[PDB]
Formats: structure tokens, C-alpha cells, sequence
């Protein structure tokens, strides 16, 4: 019995330690989310301002 | 009140009240049927998305566009698409405001008095007035003289204005437009192993088409560079990665504009033309219209063409005129820009076909001095 | 009332009222006679122990399943397998109350029709219906898109679904299961000197494979290491003592999956018929099915093959989208969970094959609109 | 015993999800500071331009 308490106190925070690490994967996946949307954003202007230019 | 300055199109419906600088609402014009089976109950699904909804669902959906070249094919479809635009688009009921259409040059009758009839039955608006998509677009420059060519998505035409004057025997209309712009790409993207078949598909085919092509200066040399070096091959990544590099297809997807024996038509291409055109004309007036070439409609964005039909103009005509081509760069809207503006004049307040009037002569009403 | 949320299955009949979340009764479907003769007299021997009780005393009996894949090859020994769920683990007569059964996809017409006949006449049911095993794992998720691989004991099927419309063209169903893992994992154990034959032995078998069995993450880097060291071997105590170790089969009867060859199937693994059955959907809905990709059935629940699996995928997908793999904890009563949340749907509730409606058109009513 | 053999198995898949998760959010970080070095150096292109327009 004490045995079966131990083990499942440490499952416990295994899988309370997994749910964080889950979230903050999740917190820097929509960083990098965002990122890449800063980089489309700014290639697209870049682009924009190469054909207005080309196009005067 | 306001009017409501809509502008049916082919590929794009631009709509918004009168007196602004832009279109409150633009959405492509497509309304899409589901396809498959469809098995989770309650999910909430609708017989036919239209608008802006069926380009995010288009994965299931059979696109078909409800206006062929400027007359429209599917009357029920295209009734959806007007009443989407009044009520989710724009939230305004139509009982309440006159409305402004707008039609391509040298369309049927039928089409047109279907147009009124709808307008006055169905939604019943207190007026509506039908005006030529060239003449609009002549407002939006500020100009009264000269002759515009509006290469829209569904046909180009080109009607010479002079003093105010339209020469209604000097417009010449062609049916070669964006769309099979949007076709001959995909029938030349296939020369490389990427096939699009699929009417969504179509719609990638056409995002191509807008972010990379360009019309180039002189067709043989960029034929000869492009098959030396490597410098024009840009890639563009699809809806699901597989990027994909485009060659030569770059310049020779808009070249059909001024070659259109690519796709098989018979007719010269947009630089020879407007020349027809002015050439009909009478001999003193030719030099303002020489002067004030005017470019409006979408398909004109390509970048690079702007030079390349003055230079085949300068080519065609006599070497004294002066050729000058003005392109806004709001070309786009410049039809509804040019709409707004023509519906915000006092002197057009007394223009407009009233309810009373088309009950008392019927649909036939268009046609009569309330043109 | 409330509705019966039956589930046949293969290898385990999950039943329950409709509205709970977990089912009620769950017990092996196997009907073992017994094989020996029987010398005590009114001891109260029966002939035939079904469900549970037949895992008991399994002993002295042949089991046999009535379910060989999907399809059902024995139908009397159904028939009491389902007069035992209704009578016995729930206590309900049938009269009383709707039956929701569930059928894998592409199944032969003949055994749902049957199926129905007996529910109708047998057990004479109000009203049954049923639904494909692949959306109600869909249903459980909370999800409304999503490609779904449910690999249960009998068959391996992946239905992918968009915005509930489901792709019938799309439907890979392979008969690579839990019960050729066990069959294999038998026929490997053989490898170290333990031999289990009896069909009473191989639950034993089924055991050995549920505690012990692991999915390896890279399969050469597993074999080279079991093969060096002996970290990997685990022990397990028979039903009667003389423990056995068991060393490099723990990860190569679960390695079947990814690798048919192994049990001289000559198809692709479960890691390549998903992306297989994705590249058929069309080019728009991808990257949904890809972020979306849900598990479901017993056999998936093994340790380690969510990350196998998505080791995978990405290798054979492109680099761009992102693939995400969906494992609830509940997975193996994933189908059921979902069975009772449709059950429970007020839309659904007409969609019940009514028994007048059967009346009057015969067990072919199944195939109709009342699917 | 049944009990612990059940929280032995729970802790041995959470720690597997754990060094797995671990892994894969070190791997997306680093991608994303890769990205972040590219939008930098082209950043920094511009303000070289910027730099070379306040005199144009
Ligand atoms: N930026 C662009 N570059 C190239 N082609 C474009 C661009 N924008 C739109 N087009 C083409 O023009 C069409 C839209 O034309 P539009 O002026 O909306 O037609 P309409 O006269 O029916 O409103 C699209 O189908 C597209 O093929
Ligand atoms: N915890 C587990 N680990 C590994 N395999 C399992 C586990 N539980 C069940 N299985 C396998 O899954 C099968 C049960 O699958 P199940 O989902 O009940 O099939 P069905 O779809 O017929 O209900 C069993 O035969 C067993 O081989
Ligand atoms: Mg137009
Ligand atoms: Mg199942």
C-alpha cells in the first residue's frame, strides 16, 4: 500500500508536469506563430514597395 | 437618403454608399453548392455558401460564378448574390435607398431588363439607374475627353469619349478578360506536372496569377533571357506546401492580352485595338484621345503594362502625336469610385428611373430617355 | 425512453444507456462450449458460457469468436452474444427501448441487413440505427474535422471527415488489427521456447501483449540495443507460476503495424495509408486533416505510438504544415463515448429506422435514406 | 499489486511524454530563433538603406 501511494504521487506529478510543459509549448508555438506572420507582413511590403517601384 | 452605388462585375462585387472614397464590401462573386455526403448531424450546414464564406469552405464546394462575360447566366444565383450584398455586406434594406448598377457596353436587352425587373420586384427599391462601367471610370480621373479601356475579369471594352460626347460607333468590345487569363495559366502551369483541374483549384491558379506574373517590355528578349539564365524563376508556395516555380509562364500568361492567337482568338490583341478605336473617330479629335488614354478595370494591375501599350501605341501611331497613358493606382475601384461620384451630383438627382414611372411603361423603361 | 448504446465490436462488446460517459457493461464476446466430457452429475453444467463467465472457465473450453473482421461469420452464436448484452450485463428488455449499433466501413450489405433482421424480429426492438464506428470516434472528440484512424480489434479503418461532410472516396480500410498482433506476438514467443496453442492460451497471450508490449520510437536503434544490453527484459508470471522474460519481442509485435510485411501482409503501415488517404482528399482541405489527425480504437493504446506516429507523418509530409496527433486517455471507449453523444442529440432523434418503416419495405430499408 | 503496476506503467508514459516534449520545444525554439536572425539581418539591410536615403 505504501508502495501503490508512492508511485501514483509521482505519476500525479508527471502528468501535472506534462499538462505544463504541453502548455507552454503550445504559448511559443503561437509566438512563433506570430513571428511568421511578422515575416509574411514584411516580405509582402517588401514587395508591394518592389512593384510600385518597378511600376512607378 | 444615400444611394447605394453597386457594382455587379464578373469575379468581384464591389458595393458601398455613395460619396466615399472606396467599396465598403469586396467579395468575390461565386456561389458553391456542397458536394459530398455529409455525415455530422446538427452541424449547422447551409444548401450554398456565397461570397466571401465559399472562398474559406472551397475545399468542398463547387464554385461556379454566377456572370459569364458581363451578361449573367444563372438568374436565381445571381439574385442570392444581391441579396447577400444587401443584407449581410452592407445591413441596409433596400426599400430605403436607390441603387446604381452598373453594365458593360453592347449587352444584351434582356439581361438588362431582368437587372430592372429584379431591382423593382424583389427588393423593391425606390429607384435604380443603369450606367456603362466605361463612363464611371472616366469620372474617377477627373478628366471629360478621352478613351478608356477597362480590361475587367469578365470582358474588355473600349468606349472613346470626347467633350462628353460618347461615339457609339466606335466602341470595341473584346471577350478576352481575366478570366482566360486565369484558364491559359492553368493550361500552361500543366508544362511543368502541376495539374489543376478542380473549379477550387481554379481559384490558386488565379492567386498565381496575381502575386507573380508581369507583362513584359518586349516579348522575344525575355523569351530569350528566360531560357539562358535562372534570374525570373520565383516560387510561391501552395495551400499545403509543395512549393512550386514558375518559369516562363511568368510573362507569357499576360501576353495573351496583346496576342490573343494564344488561346485561339482570332482579334488583336488590347494595343491594336484601342488604335481601331481611335482611328474611327473623327480626324480633330484624335490628338486629345492620343493624349488622355485611360486604363481602369482589374486585369490593367499587371506590373509592366503601362509602358508596354504606350510603346505599341507609339509604335502604331504617327510619330508627332503625343501618347500618354494615364493608370491611377486605384484602378481597381476606379469604376466605383467614378459610380460614387456621379451618384453624389445634383444635376443626376432627376436621372434616376422612379418606381412610379416603371409601373406605369414597364421593364422596357431602360431603354427610353431614362437610359 | 432512453436509447440502447450498443457496440459489437470485435473482441469486446461495450454497452450502455445513452447520456453516461463511460459504458456499462463490458465483457470479452467469445461463446465457449465446453470440449471435455463431464463425469459429476447435476453439477448444473450448461452448454455454452458466453461473454465473462467463459474468461472463467476458460479452462475447459474452446472459445471461439463470433466476429472474425468486422464482418460477423456466426450468426447464432451473435444472436446469444446479444440476448446475453440485453438480458444479463443490462437487465432491459429490448421492447422498450432504441438500439444504436455500430458497423466498420465497406462492410459487406448481407450482415447489416441481417443484423437489422434480427434486431426487428429477434429482440424486437422499436427502432435501431446504425452508424459507422469511424464518426462516432469523431463525435467523442469534440471535433467537427479531422482524419480519423480507428484501429480496433478486428479492423483498421481511417475515415477522414471536413466540416462534417465525409469523403467516401477517401475510406482506406485495412484488416491488419489487435488479433494479428496476437496471433504474430504467439507465434514469436515460440523464439525463446514457450509455446502457447490452445485457443484457450492465446488470452494469455493477449495479456502478455497488453501489459508488456511498447511501440519503439526508431525500430533499428531499439534492435541494436535489446541485443547489447538487458535492460529491456521484462518479466511476467503465467496463470500457474514459471515466469517467462521477454526480450526484443516486446517492441517487434507492436512494430507489425508500421511494418505489415512482418505477418506477410503486403501493404503499407498505418503510418502510410493515413497520408495515403489524406494526398486523396482534395488540396484545400489538407492542412485541417493534418493538424487534426485523431486516434481512436484498443489498439492504439499502446505506449509510445503517439510519437511513432507523428514521427512519421512529418517525415512523409511537407515541411511546412504542422502535424498534430490527437490521443485522448479514453481511447479505447472513444466510439462508445461517441455513440452516446449522438444518441443524445435532439436532431437526431429522427432518424431512428422506425419498425412500421421496416414493415413496409423490408431489411433492404438500411441501405435507404435512413442509413 | 494490480494497483501498482497500473501507476508504474502511468509514470513510465508520462516521463517518455515529458523527454519528448522537451525535446520537440528546444527544437522550436531554436527554429525560431533562426527566424528571428534572418528578420534581423534583413533589418538591419534596411537600415543600412535608411541610413544611405538620409542622405538621398
Ligand atoms: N493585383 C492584380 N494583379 C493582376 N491581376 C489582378 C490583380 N487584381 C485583380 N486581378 C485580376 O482582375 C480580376 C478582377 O477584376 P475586376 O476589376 O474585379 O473585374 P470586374 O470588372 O468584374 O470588377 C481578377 O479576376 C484577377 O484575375
Ligand atoms: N491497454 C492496452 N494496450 C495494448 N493493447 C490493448 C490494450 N487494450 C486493448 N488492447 C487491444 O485492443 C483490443 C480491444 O480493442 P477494441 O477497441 O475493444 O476493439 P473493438 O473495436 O472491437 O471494440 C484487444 O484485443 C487488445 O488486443
Ligand atoms: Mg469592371
Ligand atoms: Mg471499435
Amino acid at each position: 500500500s505504501d508502495k501503490l501511494k508512492e508511485a501514483e504521487t509521482r505519476a500525479e506529478f508527471a502528468e501535472r508536469s506534462v499538462t505544463k510543459l504541453e502548455k507552454s509549448i503550445d504559448d511559443l508555438e503561437d509566438e512563433l506563430y506570430a513571428q511568421k506572420l511578422k515575416y509574411k507582413a514584411i516580405s509582402e511590403e517588401l514587395d508591394h514597395a518592389l512593384n510600385d517601384m518597378t511600376s512607378i | 437618403t444615400t444611394a447605394l452605388v453597386c457594382d455587379n462585375g464578373s469575379g468581384l462585387v464591389k458595393a458601398g454608399f455613395a460619396g466615399d472614397d472606396a467599396p465598403r464590401a469586396v467579395f468575390p462573386s461565386i456561389v458553391g453548392r456542397p458536394r459530398h455526403q455529409g455525415v455530422m448531424v446538427g452541424m449547422g450546414q447551409k444548401d450554398s455558401y456565397v461570397g466571401d464564406e465559399a472562398q474559406s469552405k472551397r475545399g468542398i464546394l463547387t464554385l461556379k460564378y454566377p456572370i459569364e462575360h458581363g451578361i449573367i447566366t444563372n438568374w436565381d444565383d445571381m439574385e442570392k448574390i444581391w441579396h447577400h450584398t444587401f443584407y449581410n455586406e452592407l445591413r441596409v434594406a433596400p426599400e430605403e435607398h436607390p441603387t446604381l448598377l452598373t453594365e458593360a457596353p453592347l449587352n444584351p436587352k434582356a439581361n438588362r431588363e431582368k437587372m430592372t425587373q429584379i431591382m423593382f420586384e424583389t427588393f423593391n427599391v425606390p429607384a435604380m439607374y443603369v450606367a456603362i462601367q466605361a463612363v464611371l471610370s472616366l469620372y474617377a480621373s477627373g478628366r471629360t475627353t478621352g478613351i478608356v479601356l477597362d480590361s475587367g475579369d469578365g470582358v474588355t471594352h473600349n468606349v472613346p469619349i470626347y467633350e462628353g460626347y460618347a461615339l457609339p460607333h466606335a466602341i470595341m468590345r473584346l471577350d478576352l478578360a481575366g478570366r482566360d487569363l486565369t484558364d491559359y495559366l492553368m493550361k500552361i502551369l500543366t508544362e511543368r506536372g502541376y495539374s489543376f483541374v478542380t473549379t477550387a483549384e481554379r481559384e490558386i491558379v488565379r492567386d498565381i496569377k496575381e502575386k507573380l506574373c508581369y507583362v513584359a517590355l518586349d516579348f522575344e528578349n525575355e523569351m530569350a533571357t528566360a531560357a539562358s539564365s535562372s534570374s525570373l524563376e520565383k516560387s510561391y508556395e501552395l495551400p499545403d506546401g509543395q512549393v512550386i516555380t514558375i518559369g516562363n509562364e511568368r510573362f507569357r500568361c499576360p501576353e495573351t492580352l496583346f496576342q490573343p492567337s494564344f488561346i485561339g482568338m482570332e482579334s488583336a490583341g488590347i494595343h491594336e485595338t484601342t488604335y481601331n478605336s481611335i482611328m474611327k473617330c473623327d480626324i480633330d479629335i484624335r490628338k486629345d484621345l492620343y493624349a488622355n488614354n485611360v486604363l481602369s478595370g482589374g486585369t490593367t494591375m499587371y506590373p509592366g503594362i503601362a509602358d508596354r501599350m504606350q510603346k505599341e501605341i507609339t509604335a502604331l501611331a504617327p510619330s508627332t502625336m503625343k501618347i500618354k497613358i494615364i493608370a491611377p493606382p486605384e484602378r481597381k475601384y476606379s469604376v466605383w469610385i467614378g459610380g460614387s461620384i456621379l451618384a453624389s451630383l445634383s444635376t443626376f438627382q432627376q436621372m434616376w428611373i422612379s418606381k412610379q414611372e416603371y409601373d406605369e411603361a414597364g421593364p422596357s423603361i431602360v431603354h427610353r430617355k431614362c437610359f
